[PDB]
RNA sequence: AAAUUGAAGAGUUUGAUCAUGGCUCAGAUUGAACGCUGGCGGCAGGCCUAACACAUGCAAGUCGAACGGUAACAGGAAGAAGCUUGCUUCUUUGCUGACGAGUGGCGGACGGGUGAGUAAUGUCUGGGAAACUGCCUGAUGGAGGGGGAUAACUACUGGAAACGGUAGCUAAUACCGCAUAACGUCGCAAGACCAAAGAGGGGGACCUUCGGGCCUCUUGCCAUCGGAUGUGCCCAGAUGGGAUUAGCUAGUAGGUGGGGUAACGGCUCACCUAGGCGACGAUCCCUAGCUGGUCUGAGAGGAUGACCAGCCACACUGGAACUGAGACACGGUCCAGACUCCUACGGGAGGCAGCAGUGGGGAAUAUUGCACAAUGGGCGCAAGCCUGAUGCAGCCAUGCCGCGUGUAUGAAGAAGGCCUUCGGGUUGUAAAGUACUUUCAGCGGGGAGGAAGGGAGUAAAGUUAAUACCUUUGCUCAUUGACGUUACCCGCAGAAGAAGCACCGGCUAACUCCGUGCCAGCAGCCGCGGUAAUACGGAGGGUGCAAGCGUUAAUCGGAAUUACUG
């Protein structure tokens, strides 16, 4: 990075919103491409950055989906896009998670340009997403707060010429800096595993430059690039800071997102990316020491010691850190469930014995059984279950926890009964004579016996016997016998409360 | 195939394999009118099918579809069995 | 690869002088030379049998510069070669360059003339050879490259040499700043308190 | 002259002893890993695990001097014109330098990968007799006269694709008769029978149908007997363990005859005999590629079979043959299986144990690099084209070897630290200071060798009608290096950018203080830890190694502790 060397690029702009909004819908028009509802689940849970040629100069979009479980994903795309775009409708008026927008871009001091969805749809005015985004600081129209709104069809295919304009503008009005030359930089969009490829990255590269030669660092991961690869196109030759290039070579699948910088020799970068493993391996057995010691007794003072293990494997490294997040939301004081051993993709021989060990499912957000795999889930007593999406996911690990409950609470009585004159029994050590009040006495159900209204004991029947008959149901107002194992005092006056489950 | 002459090899062994097919059942054939002669016991019949097997046992052996070895075998035995009844 | 460390320890831990400075002034001067280095230098050791033997091979490797692993080489090609074992690690020794340059004054010090040589100033045969360990044969001349001629060290290497005992088997003339090689020195050339008999025990068991 | 001329013991049972006997250590070695640390270079090594699965590129082509040929680009041309009258753009025509697709030839059986299978259609040693063998080679002769086809292409048509369907039509060194036919095959012999192909370079009278004839040389084709190399086959010995496996065997063992192979042979079939193997280990079970050699050992042995070289076996799994001199074919074909990819849903396609690379497994093993310049292979008359063989480069302290991280001087011997009986000792000539050097790294400058050849001309010989051509050998001219910023040499700047690791109770080189107090902890073996711990942890000091040092794993050694030597 010498020569102070200053040169325009192609602005990255990222997009915000409340899921619908046609989000989607806005790029793949642009890109007259129409992958929409292409994929299952019909909304885009994944990130991708498609850089397209249109006049005036050069432009490349970048998408993040608008939902309560991606935290993190709205919250990096914000501070990596010189250009924040943010979708509403006037149909759709402001949500919570499009407010949630709003603070990922002045927090990421990113200036912001918006549109309008819907034109085509008559209960749909843009007077009123103005005048109630007014109320917030973000969004000003012509009051000078230099904002422009743009109103854009989006199935019509509308201009847009206006939208495309504003954004040309927007980052003309702003000096952009870049260089052709130098050392590359930059940061990483998402990342996943690939099973021929091998460990793969999608690098936003801040200073443009690229090689197949060049050692290229991320995170605590080092490693020579073997190719290149550019959306649809299968090899680059060279890549500049603007367009977006998929990085192939790295050692293992990085983080979800962090800072790249290239260097000029492997060796020196060698001891620098185990450095950051260290830190990260010390303070890994450090929030370990804490979380464990936080208790500071030997065991919980409660009942809520019953817990669910799950094994989760995501093709995509962007994912597991995310929706992770929004997996320990559901979480609850009652049943608590943890995530263990989260990985960069597919499945394997370690995490099949993962799961093996401690009773858990394995669940993956897209994975393929591996050959060695399948004959371990097999032979074994398991569970492979894969989800195209997010949701049908939080939902049934939910299901899994619910049904782990085990609550009687009564539970509406079957019979209660009083009893008098009570007798002795050689087996069960007494018998209690009864007149059944209401109900129907029966023998497997069980009982609460109470005196005074508090509950004096409770139990089990294991014989119900009238006279040397001992059927097994009684009626109300008709005589009847009862005894039961480990009752020690018959007292005149209390009532047992059968109730059936 | 995979390669180019690789394909153009598979197509030329076929053609060669239809051509030798033919000219080799051709000769088994005169070669099995000599045996089916020597089991009815005739000289002549036997005799007349071994002169017309000669030259041919002994082209297709000059035309590499059998060795010279085999040419000569088939054209002993034969001579040797016609000999022994007349 | 080389001991930079203080040199005198060196001397004193081996009770003797290893003639790793100058000579200009008497050691006893400079350090107090009869007494081990350290906190306990005072106390004697009760040496056992394994411990004479380590402490003789450490001094002769003092003397010459030579670290573990080249020494043990020696002692291995000293075995191999026909003849007395522990008088062919010394002839291997004494024929090493930065050595031979040493004792034809052309360095103060065995640490000096292996830098004269590792630096480009020494010739052998009119071709400069650099690398301290080279062997040098009998009839070979080593000289100072013209350019190293006017170093004021070697003049002073050549005065204090010229006050040791003269080496027999090198001709040395101090004007031209060459010299001659002449043939192995025998053993008899070599001082006689080196027990090379031990460092062969301690290398064959 | 020399070339196995070589061999160590220590700790630990006991109160102590001698013996017995195991455990443990010092040593060499490693395709190593991990922990701490890490400057340069030369040479080597680098998936030991999943013969697990593989995206993408590349790894086998080449010849227009066999053939019909033009579709690309390149000129050339009667004739169209760019025309500003020698510069030219396009319409045309294979006219030719070349060359896509096609027929044809030679190579795809080599080179490269792996060790699954195999205790024997294996390997090693040593011998046999019944055989084939492309290219290269010696010998002697042929190379005559014909015939019917076909891809390409043309027309019509089916497919999403892969790839087809009709009918035309044409060439050859493709293919087949006919002749010729022995020092060949069959046969006692008499006799009977078998092949082939052209293509180029140059040219004197001579001339035509201007194609060439004809003259000449090169080269390919056919036959037969040899050489050389390769391969097939047979016998003997040796080449792991187990009896908690003792009996095994119907093509089984042999004989006759027919068939069969390139060839001997139960190789195969019919018939006949009733044999054949086995305690000198058959059968069955477990394991395994064999060797040269490698490591260790004084030796005898023990352990072992990466890298290099020889043999074998395999090529996703099971089976099969076709072509061919050679294969039952590593990037061929067919069937079945397992699996994967494409599809417009009807159908298609593929096999990294080649080189990179990916996922997976693992404690662990590299770049999707450059070049055919060199050696070597395929094709070609050559020029040349192809060559992940190979030469090189990148990555990793993985190992071996070399070198550096400065040299010399520097004393009451500072400050600081540490111990101390407060006298002093030590760190320590160490540091600072003083001169001095500049390897290596940095930066500029210059510059071997790996290059032999091949190309134009020229001259001489052998050729021949010939000074052509061809080929050989001299001559000159201009040229061919991926590595490469090469090795190496000169110059510039300044000690400047280059020291860590383990250990210090005995075995075992290296001792003190403070902290702890049978705790926290150490520990190869003995054994340390409850108030003086040289054994824990820190410190100062010291010992041993040093770009490494330790720990773990692993073979042999010591172990005369499987003892043939002993």
């Amino acid at each position: 990075d010498t020569g102070a060397a200053a040169e325009p690029r192609a602005p990255v702009v990222t997009i915000m919103g409340h899921v619908d909004h046609g989000k989607t819908s806005l790029l793949d028009y642009i890109r007259s491409t129409k992958v929409a509802s292409g994929e299952a689940g019909g909304i885009t849970q994944h990130i991708g950055a498609y850089h397209v040629e249109t006049e005036n100069g050069m432009i490349t979009f970048l998408d993040t989906p608008g939902h309560a479980a991606f935290t993190s994903m709205r919250a990096r795309g914000a501070q990596a896009t010189d250009i924040v775009v943010l979708v509403v409708a006037a149909d759709d008026g402001v949500m919570p998670q499009t407010i949630e927008a709003i603070q990922h871009a002045k927090a990421a001091q990113v200036p912001v340009v918006v549109a309008v969805n819907k034109i085509d749809k008559p209960e749909a005015d843009p007077d009123r997403v103005k005048n109630e985004l007014s109320q917030y600081g973000i969004l000003p129209e012509e009051w000078g707060g230099e904002s422009q709104f743009v109103h854009v069809s989006a199935k019509a295919g509308t201009g847009i010429d206006e939208l495309l304009d504003a954004i040309l503008l927007q980052a003309e009005v702003l000096e952009l800096k870049a260089v052709r030359k130098g050392m590359a930089s930059g940061a990483v969009i998402e990342s996943f595993l690939d099973k021929g490829r091998g460990p793969v990255a999608t690098v936003l590269v801040r200073e443009g430059t690229l090689h197949k030669g060049d050692i290229v660092l991320c995170g605590f991961e080092y490693g020579r690039v073997r190719a290149m690869r550019n959306e649809l196109g299968q090899e680059v030759l060279e890549a500049g800071p603007s367009i977006p290039v998929e990085i192939l070579g790295l050692s293992g699948v990085p983080a979800a997102g962090d800072e790249v910088t290239v260097v000029r020799d492997e060796k020196k970068a060698r001891e620098v990316a185990l450095y950051r493993q260290g830190k990260f391996r010390e303070v890994k057995l450090a929030r370990q020491q804490k979380s464990k010691l936080e208790n500071m007794f030997a065991n919980m003072t409660e009942g809520e010691v019953h817990e669910v293990n799950i094994v989760l494997k995501a093709d995509v490294q962007g994912s597991v850190e995310a929706i992770s997040d929004s997996l320990l939301k559901l979480s609850t004081d009652e049943v608590k469930v943890k995530i263990i051993g989260s990985g960069v993709g597919g499945i394997t021989e370690t995490d099949a014995t993962l799961a093996a060990a401690s009773n858990a499912i394995l669940v993956g957000f897209n994975v393929r059984a591996d050959a060695s795999a399948r004959k371990v889930i097999e032979a074994e007593s398991l569970d492979l279950r894969y989800y195209s999406v997010i949701y049908n996911l939080i939902d049934e690990v939910k299901a899994a926890m619910s049904g782990m409950l085990s609550p009687e609470l009564k539970q509406q009585i079957i019979g209660l009964a009083e009893v008098r004159d009570v007798f002795k029994s050689p087996k069960f050590g007494a018998i209690a004579g009864c007149m059944v009040t209401e109900g129907v006495v029966k023998r497997h159900n069980p009982i609460r016996v109470l005196r005074d209204n508090v509950v004096i004991y409770e139990g089990e029947l294991e014989s119900l016997r009238r006279f040397k008959d001992d059927v097994n149901e009684v009626r109300n107002g008709m005589e009847c016998g009862i005894g039961v194992k480990n009752y020690n005092d018959v007292r005149t006056g209390d009532v047992i409360e059968v109730f059936e489950i | 195939a995979n390669i180019k002459s690789a394909k153009k090899r598979a197509i030329q062994s076929e053609k060669a394999r239809k051509h030798n097919a033919s000219r080799r059942s051709m000769m088994r054939t005169f070669i099995k009118k000599v045996y089916a002669a020597i089991e009815a016991g005739d000289k002549a019949a036997a005799q007349k099918a071994f002169n017309e097997m000669q030259p041919i046992v002994d082209r297709q052996a000059a035309k590499g579809l059998i060795h010279k070895n085999k040419a000569a075998r088939h054209k002993a035995n034969l001579t040797a069995q016609i000999n022994k009844l007349a | 690869a080389r001991y930079l460390g203080p040199k005198l320890k060196l001397s004193r831990r081996e009770g003797t002088d290893l003639f790793l400075k100058s000579g200009v002034r008497a050691i006893d001067t400079k350090c107090k030379i009869e007494q081990a280095p350290g906190q306990h230098g005072a106390r004697k050791p009760r040496l056992s049998d394994y411990g004479v033997q380590l402490r003789e091979k450490q001094k002769v490797r003092r003397i010459y510069g030579v670290l573990e692993r080249q020494f043990r080489n020696y002692y291995k090609e000293a075995a191999r070669l026909k003849g007395n074992t522990g008088e062919n690690l010394l002839a291997l020794l004494e024929g090493r360059l930065d050595n031979v340059v040493y004792r034809m004054g052309f360095g103060a010090t065995r640490a000096e003339a292996r830098q004269l040589v590792s630096h480009k100033a020494i010739m052998v045969n009119g071709r400069v050879v650099n690398i301290a360990s080279y062997q040098v044969s009998p009839n070979d001349v080593v000289s100072i490259r013209e350019k190293a001629k006017k170093q004021s060290r070697v003049k002073a290497a050549l005065e204090l040499a010229e006050q040791r005992e003269k080496p027999t088997w090198l001709e040395v003339d101090a004007g031209k700043m060459e010299g001659t090689f002449k043939r192995k020195p025998e053993r008899s050339d070599l001082s006689a308190d080196i027990n090379e008999h031990l460092i062969v025990e301690l290398y064959s068991k």
